[PDB]
């Protein structure tokens, strides 16, 4: 399990640090989206700073299953509920909380446990795009002296299925 | 499907070019066997930290234009520890300890192949001298032919310890892993916001 | 939690005080210990105190002939996004790490054996990287404090 | 602490936010599933997320032919004390209820069988009524969570 | 006699010209493969609709008019899913990833075997990127001489499945199985009655 | 007279009219149940109604990856010697078909089942045929129905 970079925005570019992290905070409503990203080892995107998607660069076909563990480092007096979806290919990203709990997601709450495992069922690569949205179920409560804000730390790995052929120099 | 495509043997196989030599009309030419020569086969080798193999060279040798002439040929392969040639009638041209071999142009390449010359149980890129090859052209007058070779290499009976995280930024220096200070580009691609799928 | 490197007395060091603009400390094995109190095995100890107040995560883990770059108490990483090495700071988890989270635990501990070409001869290093910022309110500790405890095993 | 009434997938609602000046909310059984996703069952889940310096108690009750009288979200109760049905809040525990109080425990589950005259056919309804009101200080989150979580069992 | 010569492996067998290749004094061409090439080998292979097999290559090289020159080439096979060179001295040429032979014209023709290098079970003619050829001549200097070549391809080890109707009006495009809509020409000869045998 | 393929609820669809100048129709599947009431299976039934003074003979004849050529309710075919696709009309048996002659029977069945190169994934067609053209009398009906029945099987 390799970290990923879901944040990787325009304005991190000065600071590279803050790619690692992506932050939720208070005034952040619910029912709202907070992060999205594909699910592809070999284009572009989050999936280049992981060493799934840069030893598949060197092959050209490439089919299994992965897995996408995430993890919390806020204050031990917070707690919440986020809601981790993840929709089939071929289909389209939702636009609220409601038709994105129909398909598969997660309910993943830090006041008990700290880190989540969501695992895509299969990817191919001969779109197939497994694109997975992090929505927030509820809003962030804190008491008084702990942070407002927090971050998480998205990792990503490969299952014991992924396998890959076609041996290609970059 | 079976996952021998993804081994250490077949990840190193596929031998290409390492090193390209031009002898226009001095006469000897000194390599130095080095992995690290381009761009290629040096990322994937600081993949890992410990490597063992052997070495498979190949002497592909034809004039600047296609065509191939009557010429007689030496390569000569100088241990580590042995002193290089400095000259084209030097003593180390005669030397019965180094090996060498004499094939024409109109003959199918060499096929040389270099064991693990290390003192080491492995090699180490990150803290060798596998050797130096000395090309020149027998006889004691100056052949009136334009020379050009290019070497492939490959590695043989891969096995790999310590894997590392890969380079993804550029070299400068062919020593040490340097990097620019001025500039830290990211490894990902970005976009304009967090919510754009 | 012992998770020991690819399946196979006690000295303190000093205390590094875990700033809110601290960048990574890192130690050179086994030089830490040529001045204080070859083959031989490690026991290496990295716990924090904190309260349940303060949170941030670091992530320590060893690193096998890691060599530096040209742009007892350790150095302080200069760029660590690129550790100074070119090798970037999210792939680093494929060496035998540990995380170590505020929010949970505040111990961690990598057994590390001998791992050389040569049986008998600086190894290894040990990166400590504050990758989620410590943040805190106004009135509370403004720095932690981080303890390295060394323990060698089997030495010839 | 499961319930059972009278001694006989997940679907999960949108999220109420607790306020300071909160009445309560009612749902309508089995009119809050008929957009998303007659003989039933039913378990319902009624769990919130508050911290340890929060203050306060909820009522959870389901009501069987609950109908109201003239003065999937859930409307929002206007006189909680006599539920705009002519019954009053205190006497609401005949039913088969849970408390949720804020000190101890965050979660209340009701199993709800079937009930009606007629085998084959809005049977029940869902009262939340914040008995003791919310309490914080300064600076602390406003607003709490209100999640409920509903699970029907064996349609016919 | 037995039934051996109506089978499906010596039914595509003796192999034929599939391409052919002019270079004049660019000095580098791009074949891509393709079974239908010629008239001949899409009636053939139309029969079926799945088929399953392996290639086999022979590079006949030669002068325009007979005679042959010591000329050294290099016969490059790209791979499914990599970048075509699209200059003489591009940077694909000494790509690892992508084999190349490397014959003299003096020498007896190169002899490669493509195997099935579709993600299917199959081939598929109606709804694969078998692959893509890459021909130069070694060198920095531009060669004296005037090359072409002919192409012949085996078909090893077939298997076919789901037996298709034979067609018999002419080919317009090779993308699409079109015919002329001004005329539809008949199968059978016409006779002037029907009792006139 | 069930034939099947190489050796290896009921949706009905419109009803067809054999005119005396018809060509053909030709279904795609499985594109001709996208929208009424993947691996599976077909059970397809075509059957017409017609009387003792009426003749003629249809060719039902499955086809797949049966691709056309530039010049529910189902096409009809311009150019049916050469079924807009190259490929002869005589030529059709060698195909899994079955002949509808007005003289004997009234009905037609093919059993397809799954053919692909990939196991999880338009697979094949249907065309019906007027090789001999109807014919009858003045005062009888001048349009014959044909209807088509589909069965699918083992659908995953």
């Amino acid at each position: 399990e390799t970290i990923l970079e879901v944040n990787n925005l325009k304005t991190n570019e000065t600071t590279p640090m803050q790619r690692l992290c992506f932050p939720v905070s208070v005034q952040s409503k619910t029912g709202e989206l907070c992060a999205a990203f594909r699910a592809d080892p070999g284009r572009d995107g989050p999936w280049q700073s992981t060493i799934l998607g840069q030893l598949c660069r060197y092959y050209t076909q490439w089919s299994g299953s992965l897995e996408v563990t995430f993890m919390f480092a806020g204050s031990f007096m917070a707690t919440g509920k986020m809601l981790i979806a993840y929709t089939p290919p071929g289909g389209s990203v939702p636009a609220d909380r409601i038709t994105a709990m129909l398909g598969t997601h997660v309910i993943w709450d830090f006041g008990l446990q700290s880190s989540v495992t969501l695992v895509v069922p299969w990817i191919s690569n001969t779109y197939t795009t497994g694109i997975i949205t992090i929505w927030y179920q509820t809003n962030y409560v804190v008491p008084i002296g702990a942070p407002t804000t927090a971050y998480i730390v998205a990792l990503a790995a490969a299952q014991d299925n992924f396998t890959m052929k076609l041996c290609k120099d970059t | 499907h079976s996952t021998q495509e993804t081994a250490i043997g077949n990840f190193f196989s596929r031998a290409g070019l390492v090193s390209i030599i031009t002898m226009p009309t001095d006469g000897y030419a000194n390599w130095d066997i080095d992995l690290m020569g381009y761009a290629q086969l040096r990322r994937k080798c600081e993949l890992f930290t410990y490597m063992r193999f052997d070495a498979e060279f190949t002497f592909v040798v034809a004039k600047p234009n296609g065509e191939l002439v009557p010429q007689l040929l030496q390569y000569m392969y100088v241990p580590p520890g042995a002193p290089k040639p400095t000259s084209r009638d030097s003593f180390a041209w005669q030397t019965a300890t180094n090996p060498s071999v004499f094939v024409k142009m109109t003959d199918p390449p060499a096929q040389v192949s270099v064991p693990f010359m290390s003192p080491a149980s492995a090699y180490q890129w990150f803290y060798n001298m596998m050797g130096t090859f000395s090309i020149r052209t027998v006889g004691t007058k100056k052949s009136p032919h334009s020379i050009t070779l290019r070497v492939y290499m490959r590695i043989k009976h891969v096995r790999a310890w310590i894997p590392r995280p890969l380079r993804n930024q550029p070299y400068l220096f062919k020593t040490n892993p340097n990097y620019k200070g001025n500039d830290i580009k990211c490894t990902s691609t970005s976009r304009d916001k967090i919510t754009t799928l | 939690n012992i998770v020991i490197a690819y399946g196979e007395r006690f000295f303190t060091l000093d205390t590094k005080s875990w700033a809110k603009d601290s960048k990574g400390w890192y130690w050179k094995f086994p030089d830490v210990l040529t001045e204080v109190g070859y083959r031989s095995g490690f026991c290496v100890h990295v716990q924090c105190n904190a309260s349940k107040f303060h949170q941030g995560a670091l992530l320590v883990a060893v690193l096998p002939e890691y060599v530096l770059g040209t742009i007892q108490v350790g150095a302080v990483l200069t760029h660590p996004y690129v550790l100074d090495a070119g090798i970037p700071l999210s792939q680093l988890t494929v060496c035998p790490h540990q995380w170590i989270n505020l929010r949970t635990n505040n111990c961690a501990t990598i057994i590390v054996p001998y791992m050389n070409t040569v049986p008998f001869d600086c190894n290894f290093g040990l990166l400590v990287i504050p990758v989620v910022p410590l943040d805190f309110n106004a009135g509370a500790t403004s720095e932690i404090p981080i303890t390295v405890t060394i323990a060698p095993m089997c030495a010839e």
